[PDB]
């Protein structure tokens, strides 16, 4: 009913790892099941920020986590390495630049600023 | 052994259980009490007249030895119905004391004198009580107990209020009131005479012919034997595991000296499940610890028939500094001791082990012996290997409060996983 | 044993029972086949790592306190404190009776190959997160895994940030004082004292059991065989046999039955280590009651504690809506 | 119960039985094992308020 009509959340029930899909086969007296599965594999470490201050105003991520390869900062996804430029809809603000531990300086690129300032010009 | 228990010609690779090992006894020693002089239950036997139904005798016999095979001439009879005990067995049984009586009746009742049995002959005469155990003879006794003119010294009563307890003996004669009328006087109609009495004739057929009963009645019970039969006393051995026999208490253990403070009226030792555990000596004054003899279980630990033909064996709960004991000269449960104490001798939590070599070293579990200790077969030129279980391979994992670890490459996998869903119907 | 418990180590008994057939083989398959079951119980529900993962030796996590849980190695077991309380609450001449045929194996897997697994699942959980339920484990700090796992009930990942602090002091505390609150009651530990206690008294009643006469003349081999003659000792015996034999299928008839309940519960025990421990759950009210966050296992005497770590609101205020 | 079903209120019955051990007080324990088993049943369905 679970595996196969569906995509199981259950860890470890429908197979071991993040669960895909299932196939169902017949046996004498049983039934055997085909779990397709995922896994990752190569493994790549970085240094990481719980937040970014700005202009004295905190930036959380939306959906994803800070890092960075040692000079310049991206936000990327947990599962898998693809990191973006730190824009303004990629980012939340919540909160002034004091009440947090391990926030890190960095600039975060505004898209409308510039585009509305030099066509405005 | 192993393809014996299996009833196969082939085995697979595993652990199997297949048989006990006992170590069994050495020698035997045997004590009973010191009983001195002989009792000649022949006097005893035999009256010069027969007492009555109404007033039997009774004799207790003790400290005397206990022949039982000799009374075949004293007394003429045609069955012997020995029920509690087997005739020529009672040569070695001790026992606490003996009841001995004798008495007549008539040929109609010889089967009135047996637990259960009711009746005027048996209610108000001589009954037994439900649990009888002796050795009842009746006889037919008419050329000693009958005469032409008619013998009257027998007696019995018919007559009494009510019945009476077992093995009780009334010889009051006073006049049953068995009417309406006060039976007072000597006699009269509805004062009847309790003692009525036989009158016995040669003309007198089976069934009225005039009976003799003589009865043996023993009793046992766990209180200081002073009866027993002719058998040779034999000395004391310690600390082997040997047969034993104490005032007929056969057994088969350990004997140790312990510190068990027996009050001088207590003799036996108990424990739970009526198992016996100390003794007391028929002669000197000592309390022993009695302890069963070492016993357990023999497993087979074997690679597949089709790779190899060694095999290891595992005794299980014995500390094998006595295993090499248990391998005796044709002494222990097994037939096969072959193995004996051939090196390679392992000592176990579980068990004793032998026939494997332990390594230090860790691999994964193949067959599990127990206790984290499991065996396999292999290479070091082949050779069956015990080894601790290894869990997994050691890992560290280095935790920083600012570092983070990511994929950047997944694969797709597929596993399999198998269920039974239904058994097979069946109809009987 | 089949014979050494019927028969008192006779001769003719061993005949006589000879006649009655192989009853006794099923009795010595059925016990075998639960002594392999209970030994593969145990399997499912700890060994469920891979390898043996170990704690650095700086312990700092974001100001959360561990110590209580995690093993201390100056005892010669690596033990953690809630386990030690927990060996000495439960209570494992009655054993010597025992020598009729009963006997009791050793467990495959000993005490601390049990601890080793369960240091390895606590080092895991807290340095990976549930990373290493699937695929090789990725390292992470701890407040980052707290803030996941509040974004995973429907919290804002600021909330966490803004109170490090007195989440922190409260997780100190409710450890601290579940610590006592085990030591305080005594019936907490009611169901592992049922398990041992039921084991014992079933072994107790049939040894018992072991000394009636059921009709017989005695309940002694021995006195009833050089009591009588063979031909009515036999027929003296063969009630002795008949009960006996009737006794020991009543006992494994009880066993089976007991053993089919226990597997249920180890199952049951699996599913929760395989889903609370090594995740987040979203099933209500089954790992713990309220929101869950978290869960930490530990070993007891034939059976595993859970400590479960959850959120709960409190204070409340209405407004108006549209 | 033990007695009253297997003898019929005699007395000889009761101590014949006696002999035989203790067989009914597994029936008398078991019977109350599941009546209370039965009993705590429903406390885990509805009692979750
Ligand atoms: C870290 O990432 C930044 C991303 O910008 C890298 O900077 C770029 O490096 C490439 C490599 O030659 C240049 O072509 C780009 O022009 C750089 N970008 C900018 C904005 O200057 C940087 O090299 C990376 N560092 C490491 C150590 O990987
Ligand atoms: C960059 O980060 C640093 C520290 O992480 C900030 O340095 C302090 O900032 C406060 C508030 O602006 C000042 O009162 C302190 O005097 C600063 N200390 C030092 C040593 O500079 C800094 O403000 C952040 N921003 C920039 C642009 O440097
Ligand atoms: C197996 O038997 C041997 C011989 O009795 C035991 O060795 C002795 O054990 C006693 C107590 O059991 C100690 O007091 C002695 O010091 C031991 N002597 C030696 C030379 O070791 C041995 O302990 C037994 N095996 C086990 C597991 O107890
Ligand atoms: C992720 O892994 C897969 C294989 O695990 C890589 O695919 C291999 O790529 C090389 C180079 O083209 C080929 O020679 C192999 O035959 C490929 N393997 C398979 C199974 O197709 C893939 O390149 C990896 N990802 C990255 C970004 O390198
Ligand atoms: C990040 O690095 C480590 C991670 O555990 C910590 O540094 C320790 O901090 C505590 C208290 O702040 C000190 O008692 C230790 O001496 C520190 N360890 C060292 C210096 O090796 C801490 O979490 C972070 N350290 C810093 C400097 O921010
Ligand atoms: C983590 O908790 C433990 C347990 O309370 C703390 O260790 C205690 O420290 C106090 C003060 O030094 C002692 O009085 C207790 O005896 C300690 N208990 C034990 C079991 O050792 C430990 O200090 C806490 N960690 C931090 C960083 O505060
Ligand atoms: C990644 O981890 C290794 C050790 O596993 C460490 O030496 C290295 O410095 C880490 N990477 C970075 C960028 O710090
Ligand atoms: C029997 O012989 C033993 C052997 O010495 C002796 O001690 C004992 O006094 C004798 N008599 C009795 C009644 O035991
Ligand atoms: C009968 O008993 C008397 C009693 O002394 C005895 O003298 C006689 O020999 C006995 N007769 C037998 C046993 O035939
Ligand atoms: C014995 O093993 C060999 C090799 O593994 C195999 O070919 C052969 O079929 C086996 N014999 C039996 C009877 O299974
Ligand atoms: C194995 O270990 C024991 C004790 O630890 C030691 O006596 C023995 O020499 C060791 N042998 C090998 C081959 O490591
Ligand atoms: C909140 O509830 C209370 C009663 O519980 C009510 O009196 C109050 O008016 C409510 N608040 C508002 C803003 O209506």
């Amino acid at each position: 009913s679970e595996c196969v009509l569906g995509q199981s959340k259950r860890v470890d029930f429908c197979g071991k790892g993040y669960h895909l899909m299932s196939f169902p086969q017949s046996a004498p007296h049983g039934v055997v099941f085909l779990h397709v599965t995922y896994v990752p594999a190569q493994e790549k470490n970085f240094t990481t920020a719980p937040a970014i201050c700005h202009d004295g105003k905190a930036h959380f991520p939306r959906e994803g986590v800070f890092v960075s390869n040692g000079t310049h900062w991206f936000v990327t996804q947990r599962n898998f390495y693809e990191p973006q430029i730190i824009t303004t809809d990629n980012t939340f603000v919540s909160g002034n630049c004091d009440v947090v531990i391990g926030i890190v300086n960095n600039t975060v690129y505004d898209p409308l600023q510039p585009e509305l300032d030099s066509f405005k010009e | 052994e192993t393809k014996c228990t299996l009833k196969s010609f082939t085995v697979e690779k595993g652990i199997y259980q297949t048989s006990n090992f006992r170590v069994q006894p050495t020698e035997s020693i045997v004590r009973f009490p010191n009983i001195t002089n002989l009792c000649p239950f022949d006097e005893v036997f035999n009256a010069t007249r027969f007492a009555s139904v109404y007033a039997w005798n009774r004799k207790r016999i003790s400290n005397c030895v206990a022949d039982y095979s000799v009374l075949y001439n004293f007394a003429p009879f045609f069955a012997f119905k020995c029920y509690g005990v087997s005739p020529t067995k009672l040569n070695d049984l001790c026992f606490t004391n003996v009841y001995a009586d004798s008495f007549v009746i008539r040929g109609n009742e010889v089967s009135q004198i047996a637990p259960g049995q009711t009746g005027n002959i048996a209610d108000y005469n001589y009954k037994l009580p439900d649990d009888f155990t002796g050795c009842v003879i009746a006889w037919n006794s008419n050329k000693l107990d009958s005469k032409v003119g008619g013998n009257y010294n027998y007696q019995y009563r018919l007559f009494r209020k009510s019945n009476l307890k077992p093995f009780e003996r009334d010889i009051s004669t006073e006049i049953y009131q068995a009417g309406n009328k006060p039976c007072n006087g000597v006699a009269g109609f509805n004062c009847y005479f309790p003692l009525r009495s036989y009158g016995f004739r040669p003309t007198y057929g089976v069934g009225h012919q005039p009976y003799r009963v003589v009865v043996l009645s023993f009793e046992l019970l766990h209180a200081p034997a002073t009866v027993c039969g002719p058998k040779k006393s034999t000395n004391l051995v310690k600390n082997k595991c040997v047969n034993f026999n104490f005032n007929g208490l056969t057994g088969t253990g350990v004997l140790t000296e312990s510190n068990k403070k027996f009050l001088p009226f207590q003799q036996f030792g108990r424990d739970i499940a009526d198992t016996t555990d100390a003794v007391r000596d028929p002669q000197t004054l000592e309390i022993l610890d009695i302890t069963p003899c070492s016993f357990g279980g023999v497993s087979v630990i074997t690679p597949g028939t089709n790779t190899s033909n060694q095999v290891a064996v595992l005794y299980q709960g014995v500390n094998c500094t006595e295993v090499p004991v248990a391998i005796h000269a044709d002494q222990l449960t097994p037939t096969w001791r072959v193995y004996s104490t051939g090196s390679n001798v392992f000592q176990t939590r579980a068990g004793c082990l032998i026939g494997a070599e332990y390594v230090n070293n860790s691999y994964e579990c193949d067959i599990p012996i127990g206790a984290g200790i499991c065996a396999s077969y292999q290479t070091q030129s082949q050779s069956i290997i015990a080894y601790t279980m290894s869990l997994g391979a050691e890992n560290l994992v280095a935790y920083s409060n600012n570092s983070i670890a990511i994929p950047t490459n997944f694969t797709i996998s597929v596993t399999t996983e198998i269920l039974p869903v239904s058994m097979t119907k069946t109809s009987v | 044993d089949c014979t050494m418990y019927i028969c008192g180590d006779s001769t003719e008994c061993s005949n006589l029972l000879l006649q009655y057939g192989s009853f006794c083989t099923q009795l010595k398959r059925a016990l075998t086949g639960i002594a392999v079951e209970q030994d593969k119980n145990t399997q499912e529900v700890f060994a469920q790592v891979k390898q043996i993962y170990k704690t650095p030796p700086i312990k700092y996590f974001g100001g959360f306190n561990f110590s209580q849980i995690l093993p201390d190695p100056s005892k010669p077991s690596k033990r953690s404190p809630i386990e030690d309380l927990l060996f000495n609450k439960v209570t494992l001449l009655i054993c010597a009776q025992k020598f009729n045929g009963l006997t009791v194996l050793p467990p495959l897997l000993t005490d601390e190959m049990i601890a080793q697994y369960t240091s390895a699942l606590l080092a895991g959980t807290i340095t990976s997160g549930w990373t290493f339920g699937a695929g090789p484990a990725l390292q992470i700090p701890f407040p980052m895994q707290m803030a996941y796992r509040f974004n995973g009930i429907g919290v804002t990942q600021n909330v966490l940030y803004e109170n490090q602090k007195l989440i922190a002091n409260q997780f100190n505390s409710a450890i601290g004082k579940i610590q006592d609150s085990l030591s305080s009651t005594p019936s907490a530990l009611g169901k592992l004292q049922d398990v041992v206690n039921h084991n014992a008294q079933a072994l107790n009643t049939l040894v018992k059991q072991l000394s009636s006469k059921f009709g017989a003349i005695s309940s002694v081999l021995n006195d009833i065989l050089s009591r009588l003659d063979p031909p009515e000792a036999e027929v003296q015996i063969d009630r002795l046999i008949t009960g006996r034999l009737q006794s020991l299928q009543t006992y494994v008839t009880q066993q089976l039955i007991r053993a089919a309940e226990i597997r249920a519960s180890a199952n049951l025990a699996a599913t929760k280590m395989s889903e609370c421990v090594l995740g987040q759950s979203k099933r209500v009210d089954f790992c713990g009651k309220g929101y869950h966050l978290m869960s930490f296992p530990q070993s007891a005497p034939h059976g595993v504690v859970f400590l479960h770590v959850t959120y709960v609101p409190a204070q409340e205020k209405n407004f108006t809506t549209a």
